[PDB]
């Protein structure tokens, strides 16, 4: 008699695990490591020029080991089977600004994305949601502060400057359970100026995770 | 002035001291590198007398005579090569680091059709890894014989020799240590000679003194010889079988073969074999990984097959032989090992044709997929850039097949005009899923289901999610779309009305039980049964992964599928239920007859039963009454 | 002696170049996807800038004609002197076309290794023992 | 004739291209011997300033510096070290297999302490691999300040002092390639030097541009990166055993591997033979979710030789089962090839190996001391246990003592084989088991019905791999294992019961053979045994073959369709409950008439029945309920 072994792919689609998980408060320190174990892959992913603006929540694989796994890195290798009819149509309150913006994939976008998503995972339940991509920014600018045509980027196809002002919402008192820190975190993460946002280097870093 | 120029030194003193002690690792590979220099020498011959034949006078005989000796404890080599000058022993021989070999291909940059090896020009030192002193004869046909004696203590020695005359070329003589003998071993030498030199062009004999103790000459030493050396044009089978044979050991001749070769800044020739039975050990885990092997010029580099190929694709048998490869020092070890991972993606490649190929030729694919079917299905679970082209080499038994098994293709060839999904069903054998309830009303609809019975099925089909734009369904999980009929519809939705409440008192019995309890057509002959939410593990997963020894218990967390009851109306015994529970929904008997039902369910539908004893306790109670016992 | 030329070989399924938290089976596809546009944006550069400098090649030989014409013609001269600094100024185009496909050889030179290029499909040649 | 006498000559222009082009694979190497020099040059001061003070005049802080200087792709490596004459950057600095190391070999006799790395030669040439150009400036106190200069062009130059401030040690000017920029970033360079730098025993510093914040204060951040952090971490295994205390040793293994928290149980080990070393083992609270992926390679235990990192082949160090303890192992006395990346004599490592295994048993021994800790270490770890069990026999004699089991007297209690052992009855000569899928089935299982009635203690087997370890494990403090689930189950009891149980057998003669024609091609054999009580029979198996619990695994588990075994391995009978009511009943029922079919149906019901307590999986269930179902409409009256 010999001895082989064959092993179980995990298919828990984070999707999946935030409609397993608890209401609104989801344990800070739990999702601490699951942040970190998104954004060391990140860094990966940025070492390797990985892009994928597209990457959405229900891309990232939660595995029964506690461990982010990232997956399905944009459009041009994905769903090339069956797949949803409105990619982009539907709510798109995980894609950055600079996806509503129509330019391009960065590290600030990614982060941008997840950001929403971290918040998701603490009020089980979308961040933001709005309709066409101006009113996702309109929903999206709720909590994170708005400006008028002076903090906006080059390649915008929203009409720039149509955007009435607005301030912040203290991230920490709108997002369930979330310790100051990582309401600067995120709200760094979902700042509209991509380059006022963090890396995911120094996110990963920080002493908040 | 202010800068002094000075050219690099070397201290010998110790630099032969590193070179036979820490360049090298095995000791066995002296013989390697003594038979490559002569198998060098007997090329340069070669070619020389293709520009003067009268240089054979003095011999027109190419070969190396291998010839221990006991009774002194040494080796001796005979080379018939051209042989060195006096000048050559000690301006080439005596220098580390440099080599006629590379001198002589400098002079055949002219053109030739000549392949030799040496670029290091070190590995003649590697002689005192196990000789204590070595001494080299030799007679060049521009000059004298000389002998060439030394020990490696910095220093050697050269007197032109006498008695025995040496047409051409050199021997060598190993005055082999003491704790070193294990090398005058007929069996030793042979493993050695077929570690490193089985593809030496020319034939290299071994003398033993059997009997009339006398040196018998072994010529069939390395007698096999190379094939994707000739023109894959002009090979037959018959020479394939051979090589295969001698190739494997396997009494039995290989089922297909295959030539590769490409040409570049990568440039190989190679042949692969497909073997028509697999090995019993096949999928010992800790069997060295050595079914192909790497040459270079022909000579044994490494089969670390861990890198070079696909684990799944761990069978085929072959060699790889390339012309120009980033050796180390020690010719042991290839630099850039990404290099052998292109060479795997060419080899994965034309592996695939092969079996295309294969498939064509339906009456010996099916012994192939027969014995190597689990492999393709492992390359599904494993391999996630050539899953497409396996998915094509899958077969399976279905409804409307005997038993042949049929490709996904032919059986999307078969589908409805409305049927959007390809109906499957896993289990232990084929009989059992023949005999599910889940496939009773499929048949009746005039569907053909896929059976898939071996348990790796469970691997492969978690993989398959869409095949040639068609879905993949499983009969055995909720949420089964079968053709629709509105007036059927209406029917069972003024059934689920009838069953409503009879639903709803199963699940208060069974509560802990069940998920959920309601009616299903995809039930015929069945009075109710348990199915697996789409989320989770399903009957057979399961089973099969609590039986897995170095199995996580805490995944089931996320694994444990919800049960649901389904319930055909059309029984009696489930009209009976329904009016039972009008008469008195609270009868006892009622609710006991609904937990037998419902373990005799779970149990027929592949589900862990929770306590077999208690189940059989109630059995042997019923039985009881029927004879009256109590 | 010297084996640099294989110091640089691109493989896009390096399992031995992986993250813990990165899926594989999706990465080494999107390694793919990345080469094959590279290629084809490389490629697209070098016929860009090889037809601008065909175009401004062929645009001076004309003027050149044109030049020895206006030479030949009385009086054209003064025209010559106009279409020569034209002319020079297409050739030195057509050079600048041909100095940026001197990057592109460069750009080949320090291109890395892969499937497609460390060779071709010299030979192959299948066999089913059937019988 | 004449015999003429030769020196033996080099090609060194062919020779160098040897050194760079072949003698290596990983360039990674480049910065390990630039820093192993280093830490040879700095312990070259530690014994001179030692036995004399005022060798420290010129310089008594020692350290390695690494300042990267991307605008010039250079690298800079400060050795604050004893620094070379003009004399030795001629000598050995410009000689292959040159080296002042064995100088100090020799020279050192008062200096038994003194430890330097390695002794070649020809490593500072490695440094050629991403270097297009070299230039080493060095002052030796008992010299002035010289600059080495090459290309490896064939030639050196060697330059007189420019003005830049050297007056100990050397700098290393490393002028990169084109293609090796990767080595510029700082990412890169705490890759490299933390798989081979990790244990010097001098602080290594990086000099790195600090990403900051935008010098407008208004913000503004620091300049530089001081990353000393790289040797954060010391040797332990270097000091006293008896003064060496978790409150720093813990935070030795939390740096070891990236687990805050502290270890579950650790063994240091010395070893003062030929084979001279020292070994800190490490067992982890928690087993790692990847513990058995065994397609990823192994580096538990980590091979370090003067504190530099070697090898890490868990394959060679340490066996299969024990691959979930990690630790270093520290050398100073190994035979290493020219690369310094592999061990040369294989057979070293063999005799390493043992040492470590005999030494991680004595850890396992200490802790069935502590049993609360023991039954975590346990639990996380009971399969390796298990499979060393399987695959190492020659431990089995110490294993077999780390085994640890419920029972039917312990309960919930997890308890020692030997403590079985210590409370066996006088005639229990014995160890009696079960196997199954659970502790509530074989708990409830008609098999140890009997035994417990006979006051025996039973234990309970639930794992697959527990089935696996019954068919190794034989016997235990000299007594034999016996499964309760196999045939010829001999409980020691009264003589007369026996007696009638051969008169109930005669009683039931007739029965038995009837269900055996009745089950023919069913059952192996019918028949009676008192190891039953509550249960009108019982499906066993044979005293050899597979168990049910054993083809429930090997059917679902290997991957190899052995149909030949699964046929040889494939045995079981049937046992009867004479004492049963339905037993009775049957009897009866056969003497009224034997082709009675009912009566054979009803026995081919029980026949199903009894397969499925026992664990056996029927040919066709389906068949099964359908009876079910006709005995459910007879009741119903449909
Ligand atoms: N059978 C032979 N006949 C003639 N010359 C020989 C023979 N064997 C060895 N030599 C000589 O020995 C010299 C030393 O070369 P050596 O074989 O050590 O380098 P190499 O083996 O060619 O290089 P490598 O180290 O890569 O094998 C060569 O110059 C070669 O001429
Ligand atoms: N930074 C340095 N400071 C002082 N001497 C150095 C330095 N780097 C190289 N050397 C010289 O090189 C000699 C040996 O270095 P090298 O590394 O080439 O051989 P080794 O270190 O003895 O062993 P290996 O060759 O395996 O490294 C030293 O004895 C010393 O003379
Ligand atoms: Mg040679
Ligand atoms: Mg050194």
């Amino acid at each position: 008699i010999k001895v082989t072994l064959v092993f179980e792919h995990v298919d828990q689609d984070l999707r999946t695990y935030l409609d397993k998980a608890p209401p609104p408060g989801l344990p800070a320190e739990t999702i601490k490591d699951l942040m970190r174990q998104f954004l060391r892959g990140l860094d990966f992913l940025h070492a390797n020029c990985i892009v994928h603006r597209d990457l959405k929540p229900e891309n990232i694989l939660v595995t029964s080991g506690g461990t982010v796994k990232l997956a399905d890195f944009g459009l041009a290798r994905i769903y090339s089977y069956q797949m949803a009819l409105t990619p982009v149509v539907v709510t798109l309150w995980y894609r950055a600004p600079e996806v509503l913006l129509q330019s391009t994939y960065a590290t600030p976008v990614d982060m941008w994305s997840v950001g929403c998503i971290f918040a998701e995972m603490f009020r089980r339940k979308p961040l933001f949601c709005g309709n066409s991509e101006a009113d996702q920014l309109g929903k999206i600018f709720d909590l994170i502060g708005l400006p008028p045509e002076d903090d906006w980027p080059r390649d915008v196809s929203l009409p720039r400057g149509a955007f009435p002002p607005r301030g912040p919402r203290p991230v920490q008192s709108v997002v369930p359970e979330m310790e100051e820190s990582g309401a600067q975190l995120l709200l760094e993460m979902l700042t509209f100026n991509p380059h006022k946002r963090i890396s995911a280097f120094r996110a990963l870093q920080h002493s908040y995770l | 002035e202010e800068v002094e120029t000075f050219a690099f030194q070397a201290e010998i003193a110790q630099l032969m001291s590193l070179i036979i002690n820490t360049f090298y690792s095995n000791k066995e590979i002296f013989l390697r590198e003594l038979i490559s220099n002569a198998s060098d020498a007997l090329d340069k011959i070669r070619y020389e007398s293709l520009t003067d034949p009268s240089k054979l006078d003095s011999g027109k005989e190419l070969k190396i005579d291998i010839i221990p000796n006991p009774q002194e404890r040494t080796l001796t080599l005979v080379d018939t090569g051209i042989g060195m000058t006096k000048a050559d022993l000690i301006n080439n021989l005596g220098t580390i680091a440099k080599s006629g070999t590379k001198a002589f291909m400098e002079a055949l940059q002219a053109g030739a059709d000549i392949s030799m090896i040496g670029q290091f020009g070190v590995g003649f030192y590697s002689a005192y890894l196990v000789a204590e002193k070595v001494v080299v004869i030799t007679k060049h046909n521009d000059d004298e014989q000389y002998a060439w004696e030394s020990s490696a203590g910095g220093s050697f020695t050269v007197r032109a020799d006498h008695g025995e005359p040496i047409g051409r070329g050199t021997k060598v003589i190993l005055h082999l240590k003491e704790d070193q003998t294990e090398y005058l071993e007929e069996r030793r030498v042979k493993e050695v000679v077929k570690k490193h030199s089985q593809f030496i062009g020319y034939p290299i004999t071994l003398y033993l003194e059997k009997e009339k103790e006398k040196y018998i000459d072994q010529e069939e030493l390395n007698k096999t010889k190379p094939i994707w050396t000739r023109n894959p044009d002009d090979i037959t089978q018959e020479e394939y079988g051979e090589f295969y044979k001698s190739l494997t050991n396997d009494w039995e001749d290989h089922l297909a073969v295959k030539h590769f070769s490409v040409e570049g800044q990568l440039e190989f020739r190679a042949l692969l074999f497909i073997p028509r039975r697999a090995p019993f050990d096949l999928f010992e885990n800790k069997k060295k990984k050595n079914n192909i092997k790497l040459y270079v010029r022909r000579v044994f580099i490494m089969d670390s097959c861990d890198e070079l190929i696909p684990e799944y694709l761990n069978f085929i048998r072959g060699v790889v032989d390339s012309e120009d490869l980033p050796l180390n020092i020690s010719r042991e070890m290839l630099q850039q090992s990404k290099i052998l991972k292109v060479i795997r993606k060419n080899i994965v490649k034309k592996c695939l044709e092969l079996f295309s190929e294969l498939a064509e030729d339906k009456e010996n694919y099916k012994k192939f997929y027969e014995a190597f079917s689990k492999n393709l299905k492992l390359g599904i679970h494993e391999d996630s850039t050539n899953r497409r082209r396996l998915s094509e080499l899958l077969r399976y038994h279905t409804s409307q097949s005997g038993d042949e098994m049929t490709s996904l293709s032919e059986y999307v060839s078969r589908m409805k005009e409305t049927q959007k999904s390809i109906y499957y069903i896993t289990g232990e054998s084929k009989e059992q899923v023949a005999n599910s309830a889940f496939v009773e009303r499929v048949r009746k609809r005039g569907f053909e289901v896929v059976y898939m019975t071996e348990p790796i099925d469970e691997y492969c089909v978690q993989q398959l999610k869409e095949f040639d734009g068609k879905s993949l369904v499983s009969v055995t999980k909720e949420g089964l779309e079968l053709p629709e009929d509105e007036e059927e519809k209406k029917k069972m939705e003024e059934s689920k009305a009838k069953f409503e409440n009879l639903c709803k008192l199963m699940k208060e019995i069974l509560d802990k039980k069940v998920e959920k309890v309601t009616i299903s057509n995809r039930l015929v002959s069945s009075p109710c049964c348990i199915v697996t939410s789409t989320y989770g593990w399903t009957a057979n997963m399961e089973r099969i992964m609590k039986a897995q020894a170095l199995r996580d218990n805490s995944t089931m967390g996320y694994m444990m599928a919800k049960k649901h009851l389904e319930i055909n109306p059309d029984h009696p015994i489930v009209e009976t239920l329904r009016q039972k529970a009008e008469a008195d929904k609270n009868d006892k008997a009622v609710k006991d007859l609904v937990v037998l039902l419902f373990e005799t369910a779970l149990l027929s539908s592949g589900f862990s039963l929770e306590d077999p004893q208690t189940h059989s306790n109630r059995i042997y109670r019923m039985i009881k009454l029927g004879l009256g016992i109590d | 002696v010297d084996y640099s030329v294989w110091d640089h070989i691109e493989v896009s399924d390096d399992e031995d170049e992986t993250h813990p938290n990165i899926d594989t089976a999706s990465l080494f596809r999107w390694r793919h996807q990345a080469r094959v546009e590279r290629m084809e944006q490389f490629q697209k550069e070098k016929e860009e800038l090889d037809r601008g400098c065909r175009e401004c090649k062929r645009k001076v030989a004309e003027c050149q004609r044109k030049l020895k014409e206006l030479e030949v013609a009385e009086g054209g001269k003064a025209e010559l002197e106009r279409l020569q600094a034209e002319a020079q100024q297409l050739r030195k185009e057509e050079r600048s076309w041909e100095q940026k496909l001197e990057e592109m050889r460069k750009k080949e030179k320090s291109m890395p290794w892969n499937v497609d290029t460390l060779s071709k499909d010299g030979f192959s040649k299948s066999m089913v023992n059937t019988k």
